[PDB]
């Protein structure tokens, strides 16, 4: 009975990954937003659909990748949002919990600062329990999205010169001027002893398969 | 340690003294066990 | 020794005051020469040769760097005899 | 012929404790699973 | 010392502000509730002391098992 | 001169330390913070009915 | 892959006599061949005769020891390669 | 009446004891070994306990080669 | 006689003096930017110096950054890491030139953390807009006091790219230069390892 | 001293070789942590050692002796 | 009951700094390998050395 | 090789492997004592 959920599932998982590991400039931002609503649409990944038969069971961490699938949200309409609620409220049902890996990989993928809200409040509706880790993702995405605008602001003006100033020369160096968590004293992003900074950066797809590549080849080895 | 495996297999957990010191046949064994009362304390040089 | 009008050297002016083209020099010969002839002072050579007139934090800077000096070139001194010897 | 292997120490020593300690690198729901999902009946929503 | 709120003594081996305990102004004790497991009301609960005893055990380190893996499987806490 | 160049060494040192430790004092007040508003916000929600 | 993969470790409650004497042999294959030799010329000349007399006796036997120690150790293999090996995995981290 | 060996151990080590330190007995060996490598390379550069022809070479593969003996030494003395 | 005879010989024999510690007031530093200024500019055909800041007109990367005192400026305020002298940029390969500060307490710190590397080079890979493929960025941290052989050859050497022959033409003096680590100085370089559960007590 | 100090005597004064990164911290005298007084502290510490006057927070789960004064 | 909330407690949000006060300690923090020193012996001894 | 495995048996000369030979006890009473005994029977002797 669910085992058919669980084959459609299958299926399901299969051109998701199809979907993912294209990760081209043949898809663009508005084609893999219309996309991903074809296929939450396709195999009925509503809260409405009824706890067996509910497709989200049998993703196994096709499901996270899936859901930051969504993140960069595209410019039509303030729609997007929904998508990402409709992923995340199933998991509050099925019981998988999100991994601070997933989120902060989730904050990494966005574009701008009102998308970033857009998605802790998406997370604050889905009944997510704040950690520290929500906050300081958040935090170092901010920071992460003014050291790029200052990044762009640098290369612009060196691109008019052809030289730089010392203003990009020790941005280069110290970084944001007046940062929240900032590099020259590390010891402060930390949570539970560990350095929280995944979020202060873009990843491209091979680097997320990187790591849980990684994972599965010291399996297979050590 | 990155490889040290091969000693891994035939390698040896050491053993349970606790409660095999605990479980051993003991001569002041009771079927049912009792705690002790209180002994008497010293209540200072007026009291003894 | 240190008189009015005496002034601690910058590089320049250091370049500036001794300019002399002659050929033959021996390094190790000349250094020799000199260092001999430092040996040969006795302690109070090294008395008067702080500049008169400085700021005094400036005069305690070149006290510093002149009691170094010396107590570099004594230490090169004994060994030097040693050596020698 | 055989021999008694001697096991090698799991980290963990027990399923139970392989949940709680995956369960620091995620995060809790506000909700348990069972009841997210809303009534079927309505709740009108009072102060306490 | 016969004078009543003198009673306390003079214990060197507490931990406050004075040698002699009856001019302390922190902690006032109970004659009558006081010392079922102390000896003597007048002396440092078990908690405070600061001179231990031979036989007897010394204080408990807080934690506020899982760091014993390397030691006796059996070993309890 | 060579003790004095030492217990400069030291003080300086001891100086950074409590700068250090003042940062950590602020983002634990931070950090509290954050807390503070998680349950402050659930119970004027409730206040707000 | 076609479902979720889950990974589990196997554990064997006996070993064989065959899978015994392979995890040894995985074992001498790992470490210097130099080595192997020279240590089991190393015992086999402390043993001697194999008699109770003919064992060397401690003085003698620290001594040998030093003799072999002392010629393997100018060897690339030990202190340039041998000596690193058995770093914990953070130190090789730092190095790196 | 009885002196007792042990190793006092704060709860970081569980060995008793090491034997030689093979850090520092591999570290000076290797020293040593680049110190002959060094001696030899200016032995060969002036051939295109060392005696030659040459004082400067002399003296600097000597200095080398002393050092070298000096770092064995430590070895040997471990 | 000899002093004439070393001032028509060694040119530069002030920045020497100065490697030799024996500017016990303010020294080493200012010589060293004047040495490595000087190297650039006989390594490179154009050099631009606009105040702190010394540029190629080439096109290519050739960067010359002097940035903080790292002496006062790591006592003074806002205690930190990372703190650093100078940044010099040869094209795809960053190097960060640090001075050691006489503390033993407070070298632990100097050099920077490495989430302070992966900000800098990506930062770089914003504005010069080089490619985050390929970026090497590097630190040399130089004996606090005087300057040795060793780190003048690894300064030569790497830092600016010099085979033995242009550095041979262009700075004579250093096959008379010999100066080596004092035994006190030896241990400037090795480094307190502290765990991060420690961070509250020791820097 | 004078005996074994002639007796190591070479006839060139050679130069100190260079070790490890070092070999030559005092070590922390051994204490157990578990049953304990108070925690053996590190020297490595130093920085953030205060006085007798003023101390430093540390061994929290021992009562703090008081000065004694009139 | 005044204070329940849906959020969890101080331990799930990890608010707290530092950690214990002396740092890595073998029995609370860290793991602990060796041997037990129950009476105090080893932790008061001279160094020989 | 085996030949070198063969020349590892031979004992400890001067010439090959530059070591003395450890005799472990009279190293271990006498290596203090040594520049005494020697100083006594008036220093050595270098001859050719």
């Amino acid at each position: 009975n669910a085992y058919a959920a669980m084959e459609l599932a299958a299926e399901a998982r299969r051109e998701i990954h199809e979907l993912w590991l294209s990760a081209e400039t043949a898809l663009e931002r508005e084609k893999r937003v219309q996309q991903v609503a074809a296929l939450i649409e396709k195999y009925k990944l509503d809260p409405s659909t009824p706890r067996e038969a509910d497709v989200s069971r049998g993703l196994g961490d096709a499901f996270d990748r899936l859901l930051l699938l969504c993140l960069p949200l595209g410019k039509t309409d303030a729609k997007g949002t929904d998508n990402l609620e409709r992923l995340m409220h199933l998991a509050g049902r099925n019981g998988r919990e999100l991994s601070v890996r997933t989120i902060q990989h989730l904050f990494a993928r966005t574009d701008s600062f009102a998308e970033a809200l857009a998605v802790f409040y998406t997370m604050r509706r889905c009944h997510v329990a704040m950690n520290m880790e929500a906050y300081y993702s958040m935090l170092y995405s901010l920071q992460r999205l003014e050291e790029e605008g200052w990044g762009q602001h640098f290369r612009n003006e060196y691109e008019e010169n052809g030289a730089p100033s010392e203003q990009a020369m020790d941005f280069i160096v110290k970084g944001i001027s007046n940062a929240l968590l900032p590099e020259n004293k590390p010891w402060l992003g930390r949570v539970m002893f560990q350095d929280r900074n995944v979020p202060d950066r873009r990843y491209d797809t091979r680097d997320f398969d990187e790591l849980d590549t990684a994972w599965t080849q010291r399996y297979k080895s050590g | 340690s990155i490889y040290a495996h091969a000693l891994s297999q035939f390698a040896v957990c050491r053993q349970p003294w606790n409660e095999y010191i605990g479980l051993l046949t003991k001569q002041d064994s009771t079927p049912y066990h009792t705690e002790p009362q209180e002994k008497p304390a010293y209540r200072g040089r007026k009291q003894g | 020794h240190a008189t009015y009008g005496a002034v601690p050297l910058t590089h320049s002016q250091v370049t500036s005051v001794y300019a002399t083209d002659g050929g033959k020099v021996d390094e190790l010969g000349l250094l020799e020469l000199v260092e001999e002839r430092i040996f040969s002072w006795k302690l109070n050579k090294w008395e008067m040769r702080i500049p008169p007139n400085l700021p005094n934090d400036q005069k305690e800077l070149i006290r510093q760097e002149q009691e170094n000096l010396k107590q570099i070139l004594s230490e090169w001194r004994k060994c030097f005899g040693a050596l020698n010897a | 012929t055989s021999d008694e292997s001697h096991i090698t120490p799991y980290t963990l020593g027990s399923v139970a404790a392989g949940v709680q300690r995956l369960g620091e690198h995620r995060l809790r729901y506000t909700l348990s699973p069972w009841d997210i999902t809303p009534p079927e009946d309505s709740v009108v929503l009072k102060h306490t | 010392a016969n004078h009543p709120n003198r009673q306390s003594g003079i214990q060197f081996l507490t931990h406050y502000n004075t040698h002699q305990r009856f001019r302390v102004n922190k902690d006032y004790i109970d004659y009558m509730h006081w010392g079922k497991e102390q000896g003597q009301a007048r002396l440092p609960h078990r908690h405070q002391r600061v001179a231990f005893d031979f036989n007897d055990q010394l204080h408990p380190t807080r934690i506020g098992y899982a760091w014993f893996a390397s030691q006796d499987p059996t070993f309890g806490h | 001169e060579k003790k004095r160049i030492e217990a400069r060494q030291m003080m300086d040192g001891r100086q950074a330390l409590k700068k250090k430790h003042l940062d950590l004092l602020r983002e634990f007040h931070e950090r509290q913070f954050f807390f503070w508003y998680e349950r402050a916000s659930e119970r004027l929600q409730n206040m707000n009915l | 892959l076609r479902y979720p993969p889950i990974y589990f470790i196997v554990k064997r409650c006996t070993l064989y006599f065959s899978e015994w004497a392979y995890a040894v042999k995985h074992q001498l294959l790992l470490q210097s061949p130099f080595a192997l030799r020279a240590a089991f010329g190393l015992l086999q000349e402390v043993r001697g005769d194999g008699a109770a007399e003919n064992v060397m006796p401690l003085a003698e036997t620290l001594g040998t020891e030093f003799k072999y120690f002392t010629r393997l150790m100018r060897r690339p293999d030990f202190y340039r390669v041998g000596v690193h090996t058995d770093k914990s995995v953070e130190k090789w981290e730092e190095i790196k | 009446k009885l002196s007792v060996l042990e190793a006092a151990q704060s709860g970081l080590t569980d060995y008793f004891c090491g034997g030689l330190n093979f850090e520092i007995v591999g570290f000076e060996l290797h020293m040593a070994a680049m110190l002959r490598e060094r001696a030899a390379a200016i032995l060969e550069r002036s051939g295109a306990c060392a005696m030659l022809l040459e004082k400067a070479d002399e003296r600097e593969v000597n200095k080398l080669l002393r050092d070298a003996s000096r770092y064995e030494d430590r070895v040997d003395d471990a | 006689e000899l002093v004439a005879h070393i001032v028509r010989n060694y040119s530069q024999i002030d920045i020497i003096y100065d490697f030799l510690g024996f500017n016990y007031s303010e020294g080493y530093r200012s010589s060293l930017r004047r040495y490595m200024e000087y190297l650039q500019c006989k390594t490179a055909e154009n050099v631009r110096a606009s105040g702190r800041l010394v540029t190629g007109d080439k096109g290519e990367h050739n960067i010359l950054f002097d940035y903080c005192v790292s002496r006062e400026s790591l006592v003074s305020g806002d205690s930190c890491q990372g703190i650093i002298d100078f940044l010099y940029i040869n094209g795809n390969d960053v190097t960060l030139i640090i001075i050691a500060s006489d503390n033993p307490w407070l070298r632990n710190r100097q050099l920077p953390h490495r989430r302070q590397m992966e900000g800098i080079a990506r930062r770089v890979c914003f504005v010069l807009g080089i490619p985050p493929s390929e970026v090497r960025i590097r630190n040399l941290l130089l004996p606090p006091t005087y300057l040795d052989k060793g780190s003048i050859v690894r300064l030569n050497d790497i830092v600016f790219r010099l085979s033995n022959e242009q550095s041979n033409l262009l700075i004579p003096w250093l096959t008379n230069y010999n100066k080596e680590l004092d035994p006190k100085d030896v241990d400037y370089t090795a480094l307190a390892k502290t765990t991060n559960e420690e961070e509250w007590l020791t820097l | 001293q004078r005996n074994e100090a002639v007796s190591s005597h070479e006839a060139v004064p050679q130069t100190p070789l260079v070790d490890l990164p070092g070999v030559e911290r005092r070590r922390d005298l051994p204490a157990d942590p578990i049953t304990r007084l108070f925690f053996q502290h590190k020297g490595d510490h130093a920085l953030y050692y205060g006085t007798y006057d003023k101390p430093s927070v540390q061994d929290d789960d021992r009562v703090q002796i008081e000065k004694r004064v009139p | 009951l005044m204070a329940h909330s849906d959020t969890k407690g101080i331990p799930y949000f990890k608010v707290d700094n530092r950690g214990h006060s002396n740092g890595r300690v073998p029995g609370v923090n860290a793991p602990f390998f060796g041997e037990f020193d129950q009476k105090m012996m080893q932790a008061m001894s001279r160094p020989l050395n | 090789d085996d030949s070198d495995i063969l020349r590892l048996r031979a004992p400890l000369t001067y010439d090959m492997d530059s070591t003395a030979a450890l005799h472990v006890p009279t190293h271990c009473g006498k290596a203090s004592r040594l520049a005494g005994m020697l100083q006594d029977a008036g220093g050595v002797q270098v001859l050719d």
